[PDB]
């Protein structure tokens, strides 16, 4: 019963940074063989990618805006956040946070728990 | 110059069940559970009684259902449905 | 920025007619293609991935194939909670990017 | 009805099954040298090697050649007279041979015979009865769960066999071309030496002579 | 400071079940390959489906527990159930370990797949280095081993040094 | 059930051609893994290899006289003929055509049906 | 031109008695050899293939051994259907030849 729950402000200055941290409510974060992504979407328009971090440690922004975002895994307080510098009226979107597994188990024989194979996302929180 | 090796393949293929894979292409395949049956019995150099209208137990009571195999012999036997091992009311223990 | 390109945008059908949808890629992505289906206003969940096999939890109506370039969803039996948004992604490279959108009525 | 024309051993209610398998779904009571019952309607017996269709010049890894009819195996061979394929004998051959035992393994039935021990148009006692219908339910629950062990058995053994044959046939290219040749990625060789349509026919069989190359192509990797 | 699969296991191996692990100038870093794990992960759930099934076949009771049941149809029912058990356990014990031994073959069979086909990669421009590794001879950056991760290492960019 | 029937003039001039077609009788000629043979014998004499064609189009004449002797496939009427120019009293002799297989099935692995892994020889035209 | 070379040319034997026979070829042939029996004024027909396999059909008295240059073939029964003329094939390399004959009587 892992639920990824977002917490963040909901109000942002423009040209200012914001803090959009998804928590973990389940078993773990370092469990590892897990794509911790953060995605968003303005309404009207579609998904866009921004980046996604590993317990391992390996980092790839979206090539969209590589300096913006900065994704980091916290396992001391459960979560993974996102944090977006200079944040302009298009920044402005509905974010989504995701748990996307590196393969495919349907009886849990690399996670061990048979539902820790599932993509689970979180609910989303609109920040502007 | 170059020299390739290769397999051969066919393109309809049949579906099979493997050890750790279900679905498996393959390029033949035969079937191991016979689903065909001939409708009649068939009995070439072995001898068959045909007991209509009889039954095994009335071949040794006789009833006038059963005058023609009294002394029968045969290496094949066939009951009917239609078999009556009784004339008067009755039946046989065991 | 291997290009995702999805045709047509608007798809308007009726309940139980099949729904072919088609999912273009621009470079040799091979055999990774996740397949997102989203309700307006409501967090998206997978139905296919690894562009030819089912998830477990969705329903088996969902049917997906297709390989290279080419990338084929197909939906057997419309359904009245089907009103929804499908998008693919591409996990091939260190990038990852999506679609423009994809929308049955 | 009857006919003399016909011959099988093995009867039921509703005829004769004739013809010789390992198993049948047919009928759980039968009489005489009678294959086994089993529950499963279909249970295909992996008779080919592993089928990958067809999607310069290819190769084992690639994909599988559909114009390859003279044998399982093939030499395609690119050259500057042309493009020309045969077939090996050897392995296709020992493959052949592989498969076939493993069908006269299975074919064959039984030679034990079996009575009848219910009567299907008069009801046993009803005590005996039940044990007579456990009994055949747990005997017929074991040959199926065998059939269906076998089955995945022999087609499992069947693809690794057919793919170690490849194998083996691509050690022993690789073992005529000691440093004449050189492995190109998708299950070929790239040729350096420039050597014809019978340099191909001698890599073909097991004649070609290293040392008479040797120079040249080393020459042609070297630099 | 880096071994090989002949030589042992790596325990720091999270992201997969085979993984890359190389040395370079830049520094030491480590990945796994998603399609010998992805592969190796399907035939073993295959196998689980395969076997975690169980019968549809209704069985009955046939004896009284509570009651004793004739002594002479009782022993041959004892003696039938225990014949039937007998066939169970042994096939049980067969089926474990054919099942063993098939994945522990299967795992080598794709280190073995996995092995080779690095070495096909690298045609002439590394050389086996007896541990299960490459010993690299051309300079090549962190961008050349992501490239040697996939399927997209050219041999002919740095063949000649 | 294939049936190798062989037909010819029976009379040659000597010093011209002559026409010597197998017509198979059967499933196919282009079936494929077959050597489809010509065999001579004159009485009181041994047989004699002739040429051998397949339908993939691998052809090696005997080496007794390349020359001389022709043999083709022909698919549309289903039979494979043997032509030898020149005729000259010892090329008179007893005429066989052959369907030799590949390889050995005793149970139609390779071939399919079980019969055409046997070989089939003709009846026989003798040719003056 | 591998010289196919059998010896001896005419053989004499009772009904009952073991008949060996001999095939000789000269080069290092590996594993090809069929064995042709021909009835007199009739079309021949194959016993031994591959020099240790029997065409389906016939009877499992001819028996066929040997490798190499040497190659036996041996008949445990004679029978009075088995006067007839016996022929080895050789179809290792691209050529085919023939021997020159034996004859049991
Ligand atoms: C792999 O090992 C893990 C433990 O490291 C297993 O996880 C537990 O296994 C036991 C017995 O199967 C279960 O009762 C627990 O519920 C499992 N716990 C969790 C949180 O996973 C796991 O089952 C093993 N996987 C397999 C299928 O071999
Ligand atoms: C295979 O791996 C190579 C090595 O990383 C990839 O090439 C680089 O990819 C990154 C991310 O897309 C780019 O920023 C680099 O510019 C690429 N380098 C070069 C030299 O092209 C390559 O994209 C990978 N291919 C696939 C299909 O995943
Ligand atoms: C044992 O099983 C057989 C079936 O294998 C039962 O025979 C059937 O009985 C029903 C009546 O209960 C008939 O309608 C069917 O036609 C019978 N089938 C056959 C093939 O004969 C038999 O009744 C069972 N015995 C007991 C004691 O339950
Ligand atoms: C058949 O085996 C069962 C056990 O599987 C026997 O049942 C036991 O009988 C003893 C008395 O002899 C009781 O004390 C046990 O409690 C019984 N066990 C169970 C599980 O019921 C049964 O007696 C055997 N039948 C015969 C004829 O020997
Ligand atoms: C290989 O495939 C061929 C068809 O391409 C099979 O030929 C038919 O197979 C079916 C099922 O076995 C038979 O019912 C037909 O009578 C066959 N037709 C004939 C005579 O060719 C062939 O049996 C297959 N061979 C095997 C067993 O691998
Ligand atoms: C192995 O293959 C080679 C290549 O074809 C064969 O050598 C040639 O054979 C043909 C036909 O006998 C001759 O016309 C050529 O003169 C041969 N070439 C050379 C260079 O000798 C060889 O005969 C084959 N060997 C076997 C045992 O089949």
């Amino acid at each position: 019963q892992v639920q990824l729950l977002e917490s963040g402000p909901g109000l942002v200055k423009p040209s200012q940074t914001l803090s959009l941290t998804c928590t973990v409510s389940g078993g773990s974060v370092s469990r590892g063989g897990y794509y911790w992504t953060w995605i968003r979407q303005h309404p009207g328009k579609g998904l866009e990618w921004i980046a996604y971090v590993t317990y391992s440690g390996d980092t790839s922004y979206n090539p969209s805006l590589r300096g913006r975002v900065t994704i980091s895994l916290e396992t001391s307080m459960n979560q993974f956040s996102l944090k977006v510098t200079s944040v302009t009226v298009a920044d402005t979107a509905l974010y989504f946070c995701a748990r996307v597994p590196f393969y495919y188990d349907t009886r849990g024989v690399f996670y061990g728990n048979a539902e820790g194979g599932f993509e689970i996302w979180g609910q989303g929180t609109m920040a502007t | 110059d170059k020299i390739c090796l290769g397999h051969h393949a066919v393109s309809n293929g049949t579906k099979v069940n493997t050890l750790t894979e279900r679905g498996v292409e393959v390029v033949n395949a035969t079937e191991t559970v016979e689903r065909t049956n001939i409708p009649r019995i068939c009995s070439k150099g072995k001898r068959t009684v045909d007991l209509g209208q009889c039954g095994l137990l009335g071949t040794i009571t006789g009833p006038p259902q059963c005058d023609q195999f009294l002394e029968f012999s045969a290496d094949l036997i066939i009951e009917r449905r239609e078999g009556s091992d009784v004339c008067y009311p009755g039946k046989f223990v065991n | 920025d291997i290009q995702m390109t999805q045709s047509p945008s608007s798809l308007s059908a009726s309940v139980g007619d099949r729904v072919t949808i088609t999912c273009r890629a621009s470079q040799g992505i091979t055999n990774d293609l996740r397949w997102y289906q989203q309700k307006p206003g409501k967090a998206p969940q997978c139905l296919i991935s690894s562009a030819s096999r089912l998830q477990s939890g969705v329903s088996s109506r969902f049917s997906g194939s297709g390989s290279g370039t080419e990338f084929t969803l197909t939906i057997s039996s419309l359904q009245p909670e089907d009103f929804a948004t499908y998008y693919c992604l591409q996990h091939n490279s260190y990038q990852w990017t999506f679609g423009q959108g994809t929308k049955v009525e | 009805q009857v006919d003399a024309d016909c011959e099988g051993d093995c009867y039921y209610s509703g005829g004769t099954i004739i013809s010789n398998l390992p198993f049948q779904n047919i009928d759980s009571r039968a009489v005489g040298k009678c294959p086994r019952y089993v529950k499963q309607r279909s249970l295909l017996l992996a008779t080919g090697m592993k089928n990958v269709p067809e999607i310069a010049i290819a190769g084992f890894i690639e994909n599988g050649w559909e114009g390859l009819i003279d044998g399982w195996y093939g030499f395609r061979h690119q050259n500057a007279q042309g493009e020309g394929t045969a077939a090996d004998y050897k392995s296709t051959q020992s493959a052949i041979d592989q498969i076939t035992g493993k069908l006269n393994r299975l074919i064959e039935k039984t030679n034990q015979q079996f009575e009848l021990i219910d009567n299907e148009f008069t009801e046993v006692e009803k005590q005996i009865g039940n044990v007579i219908n456990w009994t055949r339910d747990s005997i017929t629950e074991v040959w199926s769960y065998n059939a269906e062990l076998l089955v995945a058995m022999e087609n499992q053994h069947t693809i690794d066999l057919a793919d170690s044959e490849m194998d083996k046939l691509y050690e022993r290219v690789k073992r005529q071309l000691r440093e004449n040749a050189e492995e190109d990625g998708t299950g070929c060789f790239e040729i350096f030496h420039k050597c014809d349509d019978d340099c191909m026919a001698s890599i073909r069989n097991n004649t070609y002579d290293h040392s008479k190359y040797r120079e040249e192509a080393m020459q042609n990797r070297i630099q």
